[PDB]
């Protein structure tokens, strides 16, 4: 059953993007929903939503480089 | 499959049905519309 | 030839012809029984009908109204002694010269055949008076109107297509599970557990009668609009 | 197996688009929130929210190029 | 298998609107919810929305393309 | 083997139609929302929220046809 | 495989559901939720909620169908 | 095979019931948050919560009917 | 497969916890938040929310009888 | 095949953790937003909360039956 | 099958994480929403937050050490 | 199945990785809403935000060495 | 059958045992709705 | 500065040159009969040495006025009590010198993980050791990597919780112990399984975060070595932080639930 | 265990941990926390008048 | 291992020259600032005291 290596490089993928993608979506969401509110305390916002979308995607980035390993 | 007869005679049913409800709440409504 | 669906399609036919001619015998102010119960249900649907257009509520109100009365008797007489149990032979009482123990008393609305019909009605009838006072611009698919308008203009094409499909798919869907989950908790316990189930089954029915004929009112209302 | 591969890439393309499906979304949802609550903040709102639509693209765009190397 | 590639199919299309699916409707929702709060920001939001909505519908239209390959 | 094209057709119905159930949701629930909080509104968002229901029960009638291809 | 349409009329009728369910909770929270802010509206709201409804159940009877016809 | 029958009625119930659940959970939630905010409306609302709750629960009530016909 | 009756026994557990669990939660959540908003309402919120967890463990009992029933 | 036990036994704690970890997050978000609306109402609110919580871990500990069945 | 357990165990962490992740994140966002809502009551309702956190982490926990038992 | 040890490594990290995306998604969202409203606090709840991120991170984490412990 | 018969029976016990409860509520309701028409 | 990024620099022995993998969850120094000294153990030591280095170097004539290594270890050790004090005032003192030294232990244990030669620097693509007929086996393995040593400070961590649990409150503890009536005796059962499962998430929590980290780095080492893994690197000294932090505070946040 | 877990390790490491506590404990924090209550107790010495 | 140990040493020397030219400036600003605090603040209990 040779080809296993594909439907698992996909699956890694795939199944590593659905969740960080939704995170970060939730994340810009609420951010741009509080700069709106006020826009005084942007940095002090902006810091933070970026620190979270750095962790997400690092999450969605060991996903990928697991791929990347079934890949090469 | 489905029986296209059985479809036509289901249709020709609600036709008729639609028909004789209509003949006799013609009276129904006119009732109410005068009443209220 | 015939199924045992059009039997009990004609004895609904029957009850409602019935209570329409005891309804209009009497005619007068001041309805006291009946006749004040299908006033109540025929006013009420009015202004039900009167909610979402008050401009085509006095035209298409016979259709909707018989539809409505088709599909709550028909749904309702699914739940009656003797529906599904009644054999007509072309363990069970037909197991000697066994015909499967063919149902005489099969709800109207559990087929493909009769819900088929009141679909296709509707679809003509969206296609007719939706053209009526809109000329090309009632499908207009607006090629490219408001930037590629046409792109939209089309997949919203294919759900009107669908529409009557999907209402008839939901009612048929609809009584054959009611009808089948009757049986299969029947065959579980044979007394005290379908309580649940048998009033659910009826209001499940009931609710599809009146969705159906406000579903169809909404896309007129919509294909004008 | 003769066929896995198109298996691979219909997950790599599919999986991996739920998460860039309702992030997008929530995005947006936000910025035209924020948008209206407070229709002066329009510049300040819409880079963040497309800033965020190419954060998550980036894991869409990953899923598509692992779904090409699957597929070609 | 030999109708391995059925299920391909099957996949890319059915995978690729999960996402789209919620995106398109949390974003008309937000849309919807910003009018109703203030119609006058109705016509910069549409646009907004109209945007939000293609983008998500070219990661539907990305599994789309799949189908018009894998299924002929 | 002997069965894979009834898989198929059945994850494209399901699978096709878990997005778009939870976004034509959304869309009405934002839509009674604004109604509520505005009536007047209602020729201005009935329309918008019927063009997301269209554009999602498009994904929906999409994975339909592909399921009923694969059928027939 | 022998048995394989068992498992496809299961996985329609099952699939097609976990959509639909949250789109008809959605939809009757907010045509509640709607009503109780302003009771007058409901006659209006209503007329809306259902054939929200309706527009997302029929999708889950797009499995019940499609079940009926792998079962049947 | 010999128990693929087993997999499709326990596969039929569980998807039959992932959606069902929340979709009256949310319903729920919202009618009991109506009749908090506006007491004066209860059996207003409880109509429209029950004859929701159907609507949902018919959907659960779908794949069990499907699984009492798999495993008989 | 040997195995395919405790596959099955365990999936229809498993799979039907997802969705009650996630209902029962939403329930409960509503009805103290509505307690929280109004204290003078508590039985009449608390039976409703008692009557939408009897629903939600209903589909979840239906679920553990199923699996029962496949590891019976 | 020979180790399907093990993957029923994970596939029973998994699906079973998947609900109810929703369930008890939502349930304590509202107690909480509760509490910090409302103080006083504590002592009674938290009770509803705790007869909710055990009620969804009923959901997850079923499940846990099947991982020690199926696994001794 | 020339290594399921390692399937098994792959699901038993993977399934189970997927449910608590979402819930821990839900119960923390709630508790910050309150305590910036009411910055007095502080040292109360972290309590209840810990508790819900502690028995969403052994729900995954459950998950966690199913899937090493297998592994053992 | 020679190559089954690639899918488990593949599901190992994949599922596991969508709860807490989700999560820190929804946390960061919640303490950046938070701050927003109440500036003053931002400096005291920010240590509980980077608490529970890490909490559902450790979910996804246990994703990770396990699928380190299945492709190594 | 008697499975058949028991569940005519049991379905005309459960729809007596909810039509009263319905049927009290819609008798009240039609003649409060009689007596407002005059 | 402009657009003058080229990434050629990143085109330097994509993966001809680093190894494959080559991870491993734990391995043998010994170097002495009985004890089998491992890696980890010698960050363990040169981690303690350090830390007790700094420690004196601080204290080293504590002037009135702070200045260089005084005044960052005042900042770093009042920071930490204001931290502590804000969820628990009363034990703060008590559980100080436990919690305190647990975030500046595994703080400097995750650092020295990313310290080059982690992985590089070892005993007996085919980096050295390989060429000769032994294997290579990696000294200066970050301690928090290990299961003994986050073991360790779990089951430290959970016998100080529950000495403190017990010497307050008294020795009834019938919220998770036994209850008779209501959902509390529910409640009870589940809340002391999650108390058991408290230390395992612990030790889990820690030990994978620092490992998946050291993996992570060597493994994209591996693919594109230079210039690429530099967000990472610091994505791993912001993890190595916050995984110090946030065992102190769970282990604090822990106390105080327990007590309460 | 294949994990490298090892009972006497594992005491080891738990040892080396509790004579860092000791040892830090008798060091830094002892002195820092007398100078930090040092600088308060000057504080509200200064505040008295 | 002489090709790892050099992609770790540069890349470990660019990242303390970015965390030098990112971070050193607000924390030995923020050390200043606490300096200059706990400064005053004893040279005006002395100040009181004299």
């Amino acid at each position: 059953m040779e080809g296993l290596n594909l439907v698992a490089t996909a699956l890694a993928v795939g199944l590593g993007a659905i969740g960080p993608g939704v995170g970060i979506g939730i994340i810009v969401s609420g951010a741009v929903q509080a700069i709106g509110r006020n826009p005084e305390i942007e940095n002090r916002v902006v810091t933070y939503m970026f620190i979270g979308i750095a962790f997400t995607e690092a999450l969605a980035i060991f996903g990928l480089v697991i791929a990347f390993l079934i890949g090469f | 499959g489905i029986n296209p007869t059985l479809f036509i005679a289901q249709l020709i049913n609600f036709l008729l049905l639609i028909f004789i409800l209509r003949a006799l709440l013609y009276r129904p409504v006119m009732n109410l519309l005068n009443e209220r | 030839p015939i199924t045992n669906s059009f039997v009990v399609a004609i004895i609904i036919d029957i009850f409602v012809i019935a209570l329409a001619v005891a309804a209009t015998r009497n005619l007068q102010m001041v309805p006291r029984g009946l006749q004040n119960v299908m006033e109540f249900i025929l006013e009420s649907l009015y202004n039900l009908f009167r909610n979402i257009n008050a401009k085509y509520v006095a035209t298409a109100f016979p259709l909707v109204a018989t539809i409505f009365l088709f599909v709550l008797f028909g749904n309702w007489f699914g739940l009656l002694p003797g529906v599904g149990s009644i054999g007509v032979c072309h363990h069970d009482t037909c197991a000697a010269q066994g015909k499967k123990l063919v149902p005489l008393f099969r709800a109207p609305a559990a087929d493909l055949n009769f819900t088929f019909a009141i679909a296709v009605i509707s679809f003509v009838f969206i296609e007719y008076w939706g053209f009526r006072a809109l000329g090309p611009g009632y499908l207009k698919k607006f090629f490219n109107t408001n930037g590629i308008m046409s792109f939209v203009g089309i997949i919203e094409f294919i759900s009107e297509l669908v529409k009557p499909f999907a209402l008839a798919f939901r009612l048929f869907g609809n009584i054959f599970a009611g009808e089948v989950l009757l049986v299969v908790m029947a065959f579980l316990v044979p007394l005290l557990l379908p309580l649940p189930f048998y009033g659910f089954e009826v209001f499940v029915g009931f609710i599809q009668a009146l969705i159906f004929a406000l579903l169809t009112y909404a896309f007129l209302n919509i294909a004008v609009t």
